[PDB]
């Protein structure tokens, strides 16, 4: 059978927004070289490269989470 | 000198055979090793604990593998009440055909042993169904043992050896072992029960291949986060539920029904799941009590050293000086070991007392031999653990206690009124022994003279009242839970006694062991048990408190925990060390546990026979125990082999004798002492030296066993014979008359 | 239906890893 | 700026000599490897050369019988297969002992060439005398013949020994 | 070998020396007691540990103490 | 038949070989190893 | 040579007990095999004991009767090499004697005909 995929709803937006936000908090304070390049609070003042990296990885991780949950009936 | 032992030059220079013996007896006494520091001591102990955990995991893996390989687990699933579980196969190449036929049973086509450890019922309850699952569990436990062995090796490497401060940090260890080791483990076990065990008990297979997308409850996890917890308690298993099937099966994962499942006669799986959930929550809460790295949390040293109760000047908790104790426990490994052993002994006693009355495993209450074996096993282990707790208490008194850092605290007060403590323990022991033995032999004389009505038969009215207060209406009392109108039974403010119906149904069921009916014989045997407990405690406490010295030997602390004596002077000082007190107390522990297991076994044998009147009328005099318990039930055991053939009890028949042999040998090590054997050995040395063609010659001079070594060897033989004889008798008398 | 020959042989092979690790731990503790 | 980092090297030079064409590895220098290899009968300290050969011959002659019994050309019958395995072990062991004899004859002339000379320091070849080789060879032959016969007798009596190890001899 | 220690409560009664079956002890000049002598154990290598000296000692508590230690051929009293 | 030790489990020859090995073949070499270990001069 | 003679005698006589009163005594072939195996096992155990005795005894100056200054006339093998040669002789002689007894017992019918002259019929 084809794994189940759900229509768009506020929960998938919550997962993607949260995954991007958690990655933003971790990456700006854990990666080897943040604050490299042009500059953009509670964050470590990440650079434009670090922020775009965290948003791109937030989409990557977020898509994996929502597809994984929807596959298993919310795990 | 020899390389062996590596940890003692004094032993390595010993030119006699003693060097070998003591090398085995002091190998794990790390603190006495040459050039031992505290940090090295703790690191070696850490690695040894890793090794012991690996050994435990390998043992569990071996049990699982042998059941999956040579057992009959799948056949036993289809009929737990009539199929004999198989422990493992028998390969004894010196068997005869009658023995091979006798031991080929339980549906097997080869000689097998019958499992009595209860692992079949346990694995059945927790949802295991196939031999492949047991094999996977065995492989996983092999891998886990490998992991722990590697961890033990790794934490000995220079970079990974923990510092002494890491071992001494008590508060983080307590936090992690309460919240994580106890709490998180309990939560994970409840998760296993909810996700796997309960669906399997409801005829639904849940494994690694489908547990991710098979919710345990229809309400899902949404009901938990929205506060709709009651949805988990809706639609429980019906009283007509058939285990391992969907017939009469509900959907609830956390009920609080109480009592027993009507068919399996064991605790409800959902009840145990909710139990472990609540226990996990409580232990995770308890694991946040002490401060580690964030300011919040109690400091145990501050609590023990505190002297102000909200401003008022108090000498300590309950107005008792507890100051200086934090360093006492934190620096004494023997004090911690004493608490750990005492706690484990109490836990084993509670395990034994609570599994027979409230069986947790499906149909295990109807496997009589398994019940007896488990109860006797855990009670004897508890007795050994208690003996060890007090032995290491004495070791703490000698090695780790100094009066200066404990000046004026509660431990010093106990040491100061040790005389009153010991004298009052002796008085309690004397009173109990005198009156219990006197009443027993009075009943003996009255029954022997044909006057059984003249016996003193004191009713156990207090325990009967407790049973009635727990809901037992047999005695006619109308108090608390046996009174439906009592405020305890109604719980007037809230009426949340959702446990009471099932609990009362289990209590008043006559076919289980929940609060068995008790009469005068039970009274007398409980007082015998109290006598045994008090005498064993007297021996152990007198040894621990006198370990530092007495009037006979004021300077005993300078001689260590285990030494033979102080010579024949001052009247004679045989068996004067605290080690000798532990040695003597092992005898009393064995005797007390023998009384306890005799009582349990005879009562349950009478119940299972359908002849409760035999126990009720014969347990009030000691001839009843001697005749109707030992002599009456030894017949099938001693007829396992005879001039007319052999049956499956033959092994027990042999072991029953084997124990009697070992016990007898112990007397030789306990009655005869060293000098006799030393002189005999000298004569044998002359004989060997003067005999031609005997080219052999000792590299270690043959000497008689030391005094302490002789006591230890005699005690070991005594205990081994005790255990083997009673185990053979128990198994033969229960299995020979039942499944 | 108990386990097969292959499963027994695989268990025997797997048990070698804890055996070697136990030997390593024992020799390290002997130091 | 040059850091060979030899002091933290897991693999050290063999016996502290970096120019002896060897490494200190787990196979060559670990405590278990040294204990096992140095206590084999070839290297065990104190053993007489004859006793070395006796143990080596026993072990080798015993297992050399096996291959022809199971996959040999007489494997169709039990009696023939056992005989062929015994003869194969005897032929191999006698040929090896002949080689050991002519090795001793040719090696030990004057000062032997190579690793068996007076000034050689080969720790893996300690039999530096002609007498030791002939004592070793006598032990090798007698041990190999005895071990081959021991395997031959067990295989020839396999029906009885199988009943022995199953308790079938306890019927009567 | 065993360890034999003499404490300052010794009264120089010489009984421990007389009771010793292997001549471990001797009497040496001293000033701490009226007898002007005290027990000494120069030859603890020969001490078998019989504790006859402690039995002979009249003081309370003992002025001479034997602590059993590493066992040698002569400490086990072996003629072989 | 019940005149001999047999095994219906997988690889029933394994007890057939392993019981002798553990109980009356290897134990004497193991005792020899231990005896050599405990008699070595320092 | 000492070991050879001692082994010959002992291996020869060690076969009989299991042949006559052993658990395979009901049949001649099995009884002879069991006796031979018992002799082999006992002799191999004794030889292993002799080997480990030689290993442990002769380190430095041996303790007891095998020391340099010992004058024990009943224990004259004061060298490790002597003990190893003795052990080799013991093993070989014991195996030879056990096999000789096994061959004599296995051919007991033929040997009994031999000693009664029954081989002279044809
Ligand atoms: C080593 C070596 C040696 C030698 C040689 O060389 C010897 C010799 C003798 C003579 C002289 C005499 C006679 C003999 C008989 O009969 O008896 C015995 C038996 C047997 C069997 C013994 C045994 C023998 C040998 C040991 C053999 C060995 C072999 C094996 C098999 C090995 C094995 C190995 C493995 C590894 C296990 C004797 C005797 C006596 N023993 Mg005496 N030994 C010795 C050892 C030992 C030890 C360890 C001990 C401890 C246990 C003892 C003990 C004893 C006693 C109690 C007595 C008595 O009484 C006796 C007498 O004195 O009279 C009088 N002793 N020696
Ligand atoms: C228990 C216990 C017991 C038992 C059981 O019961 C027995 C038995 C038995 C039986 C199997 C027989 C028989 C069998 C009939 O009858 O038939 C056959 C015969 C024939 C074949 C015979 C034929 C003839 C021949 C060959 C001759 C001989 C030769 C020589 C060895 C040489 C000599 C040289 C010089 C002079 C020495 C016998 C004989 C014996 N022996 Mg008896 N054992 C016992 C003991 C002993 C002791 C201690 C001692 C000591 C040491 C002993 C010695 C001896 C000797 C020398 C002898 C021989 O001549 C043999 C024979 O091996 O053989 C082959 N045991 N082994
Ligand atoms: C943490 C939440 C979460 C959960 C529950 C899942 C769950 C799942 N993922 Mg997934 N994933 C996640 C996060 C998660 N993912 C993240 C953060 C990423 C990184 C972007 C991925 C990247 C990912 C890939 C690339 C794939 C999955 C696949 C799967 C499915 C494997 C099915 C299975 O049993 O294979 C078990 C497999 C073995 C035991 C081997 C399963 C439904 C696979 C899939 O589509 O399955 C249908 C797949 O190919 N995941
Ligand atoms: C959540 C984290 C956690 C967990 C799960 C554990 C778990 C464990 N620790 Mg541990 N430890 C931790 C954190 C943790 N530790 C921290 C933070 C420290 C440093 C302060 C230590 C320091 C430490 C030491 C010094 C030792 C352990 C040991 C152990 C083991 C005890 C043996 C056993 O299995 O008990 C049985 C487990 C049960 C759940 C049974 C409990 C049942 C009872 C009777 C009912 C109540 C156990 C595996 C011991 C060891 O070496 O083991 C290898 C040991 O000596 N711990
Ligand atoms: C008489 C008291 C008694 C009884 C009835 C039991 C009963 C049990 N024990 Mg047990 N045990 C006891 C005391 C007892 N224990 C004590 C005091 C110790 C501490 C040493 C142990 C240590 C112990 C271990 C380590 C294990 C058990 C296991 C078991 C179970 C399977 C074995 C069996 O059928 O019974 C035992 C039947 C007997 C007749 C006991 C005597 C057995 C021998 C003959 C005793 C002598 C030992 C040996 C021969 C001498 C040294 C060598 C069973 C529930 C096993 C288990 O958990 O199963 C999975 C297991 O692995 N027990
Ligand atoms: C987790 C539990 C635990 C731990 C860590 C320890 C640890 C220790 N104990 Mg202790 N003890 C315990 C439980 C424990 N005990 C219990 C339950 C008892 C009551 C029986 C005792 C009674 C006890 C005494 C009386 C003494 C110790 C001593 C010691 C110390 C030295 C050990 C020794 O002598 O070398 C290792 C010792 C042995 C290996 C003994 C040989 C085995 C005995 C004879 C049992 C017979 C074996 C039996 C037939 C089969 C068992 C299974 C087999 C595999 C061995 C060590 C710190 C000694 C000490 O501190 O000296 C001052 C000491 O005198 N303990
Ligand atoms: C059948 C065996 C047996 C019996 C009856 C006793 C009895 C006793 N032991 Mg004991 N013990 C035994 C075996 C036994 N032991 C063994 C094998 C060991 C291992 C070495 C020990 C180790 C041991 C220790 C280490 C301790 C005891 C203690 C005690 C006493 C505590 C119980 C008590 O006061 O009851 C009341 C007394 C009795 C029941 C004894 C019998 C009284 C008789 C029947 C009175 C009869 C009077 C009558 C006129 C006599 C006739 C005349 C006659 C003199 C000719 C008690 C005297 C403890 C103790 O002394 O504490 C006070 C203690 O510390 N025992
Ligand atoms: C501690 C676990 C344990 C125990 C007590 C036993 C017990 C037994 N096994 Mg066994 N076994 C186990 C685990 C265990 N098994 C595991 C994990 C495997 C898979 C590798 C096997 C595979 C196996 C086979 C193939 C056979 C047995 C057999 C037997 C029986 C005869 C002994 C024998 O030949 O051993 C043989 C042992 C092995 C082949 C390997 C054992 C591996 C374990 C893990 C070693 C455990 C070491 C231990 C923990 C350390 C002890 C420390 C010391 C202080 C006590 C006996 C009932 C024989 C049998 O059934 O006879 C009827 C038989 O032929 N076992
Ligand atoms: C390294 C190792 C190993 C291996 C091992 C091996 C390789 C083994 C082999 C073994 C073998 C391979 C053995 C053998 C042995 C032999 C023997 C034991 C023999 C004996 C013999 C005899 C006894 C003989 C006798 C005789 C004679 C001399 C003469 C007359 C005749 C007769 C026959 C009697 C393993 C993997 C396991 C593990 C890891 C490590
Ligand atoms: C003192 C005396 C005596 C005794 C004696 C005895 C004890 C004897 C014994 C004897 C014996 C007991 C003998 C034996 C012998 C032996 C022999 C003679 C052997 C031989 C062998 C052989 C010849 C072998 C060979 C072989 C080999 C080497 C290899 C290959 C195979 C074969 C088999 C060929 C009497 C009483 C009479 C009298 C008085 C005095
Ligand atoms: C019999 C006896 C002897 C003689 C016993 C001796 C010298 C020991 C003999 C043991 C022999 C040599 C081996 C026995 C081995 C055991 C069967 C198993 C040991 C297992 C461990 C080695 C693992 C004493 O020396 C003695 C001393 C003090 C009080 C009582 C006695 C006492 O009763
Ligand atoms: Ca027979
Ligand atoms: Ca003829």
């Amino acid at each position: 059978t084809v794994p189940n995929t759900i229509s768009w709803s506020p929960q998938v937006a919550l997962i993607i927004s949260a995954s991007s936000l958690l990655i933003l908090l971790i990456a700006s304070r854990s990666i080897k070289y943040p604050q490299v390049g042009a500059k953009l609070p509670v964050l470590g003042s990440p650079s434009v490269g670090t922020f775009v990296a965290s948003m791109a990885f937030g989409h990557v991780v977020g898509a994996g989470i929502v597809l994984g949950l929807s596959n298993l009936g919310w795990l | 000198a020899t390389k062996f032992p590596k940890f003692s030059q004094d032993l390595a220079q010993d030119p006699t055979t003693r060097r070998i013996w003591y090398a085995m007896a002091t190998a794990h006494d790390f603190e006495l090793h040459d050039g031992m520091t505290e940090e090295n001591l703790y690191q070696k102990i850490f690695a040894s604990h890793f090794g012991h955990l690996a050994i435990i995991f390998l043992w569990a893996s071996g049990v699982l593998f042998h059941v999956a390989w040579q057992g009959n687990f799948e056949q036993w699933i289809k009929d737990p009440l009539n199929v004999r579980p198989i422990a493992h196969a028998i390969w004894d190449a010196q068997f005869g055909p009658p023995a091979i036929e006798a031991f080929t049973r339980a549906g097997a086509t080869n000689p097998v042993d019958i499992c009595y450890s209860g692992v079949y019922h346990w694995w059945y309850t927790i949802g295991m169904r196939t031999n492949n699952e047991l094999y996977v569990g065995a492989i996983f436990l092999l891998l886990l043992a490998a992991l722990f062995l590697f961890a033990g090796w790794l934490h000995l490497q220079p970079r990974y050896r923990p510092t002494l401060g890491w071992f001494k940090s008590a508060e983080p260890r307590l936090n992690h072992h309460l919240a994580g080791l106890f709490g998180v483990s309990s939560l994970a076990w409840a998760a296993h029960l909810i996700h796997v065990a309960i669906p399997e008990s409801r005829g639904q297979h849940v494994g690694w291949d489908n547990f991710l997308f098979t919710p345990p409850h229809p309400a899902g996890l949404g009901a938990f986060f929205t506060g709709n917890w009651s949805a988990y308690a809706q639609n429980p298993d019906t009283a007509q539920h058939v285990f391992n099937s969907s017939q009469g099966a509900g959907t609830a994962i956390l009920t609080f029904l109480g009592g027993f499942h009507p068919q399996t006669q064991s605790l409800w799986l959902t009840d145990m799941a909710h139990h472990h959930v609540a226990i996990a929550v409580l232990f995770i809460i308890a694991g946040h009590m002490y401060r580690t790295n964030w300011g919040i949390g109690h400091s145990i040293k501050e609590m023990l050293n505190s002297k102000s109760f909200f401003g008022a000047k108090v000498e300590g908790p309950f107005n008792l000086p507890h100051q200086g104790l934090y360093d006492t426990i934190n620096n004494s490994l023997h004090f911690q070991l004493s608490f750990a052993l005492a706690a484990l002994g109490v836990a084993s006693s509670l395990t034994a007392q609570h599994m027979y009355s409230m069986p947790p495993y499906a149909f295990i209450g109807q496997d009589f031999t398994t019940q007896a074996a488990l109860y006797t096993h855990h009670q004897y282990i508890a007795g050994f653990l208690m003996v060890g707790a007090f032995s290491h208490a004495g070791i703490f008194w000698i090695r780790d206690y100094d009066p200066e850092q404990n000046k004026g605290n509660v431990l010093d007060r106990m040491l100061r009124h040790k005389e009153a403590i010991i004298s009052h323990l002796s008085w309690v022991s004397l009173f109990l022994g005198f009156h219990t033995l006197g009443l027993y032999v009075h009943n003996d004389v009255e029954v022997a003279f044909g006057a059984a009505e003249k016996q003193v038969l004191i009713e156990p009215v207090f325990a009967q009242f407790i049973q009635a207060a727990h809901g037992k209406a047999l005695y006619g009392f109308n108090t608390l839970l046996s009174n439906p109108d009592s405020i305890a039974s109604t719980a007037w403010p809230n009426h949340a006694n959702v446990w009471l119906p099932g609990w009362l149904d289990a209590v008043n069921n006559t076919t289980n062991s929940l609060f068995l009916t008790i009469g005068p014989g039970d009274f007398y045997v409980h007082h015998a048990i109290a006598l045994g407990l008090h005498v064993t405690t007297l021996v152990l406490v007198k040894g621990a408190l006198d370990a530092r010295g007495s009037k006979l030997m004021p300077d005993k602390k300078d001689f260590g925990y285990a030494f033979p004596c102080d010579g024949p002077g001052r009247g004679g000082t045989c068996d004067i060390s605290a080690w000798d007190a532990s040695y003597l107390a092992v005898f009393w522990m064995l005797n007390t546990l023998g009384w306890v297991t005799f009582y349990w076994h005879w009562k349950h044998l009478a119940i299972w026979e359908g002849n409760i009147a035999q126990f009720n009328e014969s347990s009030t005099y000691l001839m009843g125990w001697f005749r109707d318990y030992l002599w009456l039930h030894s017949a099938q055991l001693i007829n396992g082999y005879n001039p007319y053939g052999t049956n499956s009890l033959a092994i027990w028949s042999w072991m029953f004798l084997w124990g009697h042999l070992a016990w007898a040998v112990s007397f030789m090590f306990l009655i005869t002492w060293r000098g006799y054997w030393q002189e005999l050995i000298e004569t044998l040395v002359w004989a060997h030296e003067k005999t031609p063609l005997s080219f052999g010659y000792w590299r270690d001079k043959p000497v008689a066993l030391s005094i302490v070594q002789a006591r230890l060897v005699g005690l070991t033989h005594f205990t081994v014979g005790y255990i083997a004889t009673y185990g053979a008798f128990l198994i033969a008398s229960t299995a020979g008359k039942f499944g | 239906m108990n386990i097969s020959d292959t499963q027994v042989f695989v268990a025997l092979v797997v048990a070698l890893l804890p055996g070697l690790l136990a030997f390593r731990l024992a020799t390290e503790l002997y130091k | 700026k040059l850091n060979y980092r030899l002091d933290t090297d897991p693999v050290q030079p063999y016996k502290g000599d970096p120019f002896n064409s060897n490494f200190s590895t787990a196979i060559t220098d670990s405590p278990l490897a040294r204990a096992f290899i140095n206590n084999l009968p070839a290297y065990r300290k104190g053993l007489t050369p004859f006793m070395r050969g006796l143990e080596i011959g026993m072990a080798h002659g015993y297992f050399l019988v096996g291959p022809e019994v199971v996959v040999g050309p007489l494997r169709e019958t039990a009696h023939g297969a056992n005989l062929s395995g015994l003869i194969t072990a005897i032929y191999i062991a006698v040929s090896a002992c002949l080689g050991i004899s002519i090795f001793a004859i040719t090696t030990f002339q004057g000062d032997p060439r190579g690793a068996y000379g007076s000034t050689s320091k080969d720790s893996l070849r300690p039999l530096r005398n002609r007498d030791e080789w002939y004592q070793l060879n006598g032990g090798i032959f007698l041990g190999a013949m005895g071990g081959a016969v021991f395997a031959y007798l067990l295989l020839e009596n396999f029906d009885a020994l199988d009943s022995i190890l199953r308790g079938g001899v306890n019927v009567n | 070998s065993h360890t034999v220690k003499i404490y300052d409560t010794c009264i120089g009664c010489t009984q421990c020396v007389r009771a010793c079956p292997t001549d471990v002890l001797e009497m040496v000049p001293w000033d701490g007691c009226k007898a002007a002598q005290i027990a000494s154990s120069p030859r603890t290598e020969d001490c078998v540990g019989c504790k006859r000296c402690e039995t002979a000692c009249p003081t309370d508590f003992l002025s001479i103490r034997v602590y059993l230690g590493a066992e040698t051929t002569r400490s086990m009293g072996l003629a072989y | 038949d019940m005149t001999q030790l047999t095994g219906s489990y997988a690889a029933s020859w394994l007890p057939w070989i392993m019981i002798p090995l553990i109980f009356y073949i290897l134990p004497f070499p193991v005792f020899a190893l231990i005896f050599i270990w405990i008699e070595k001069e320092a």
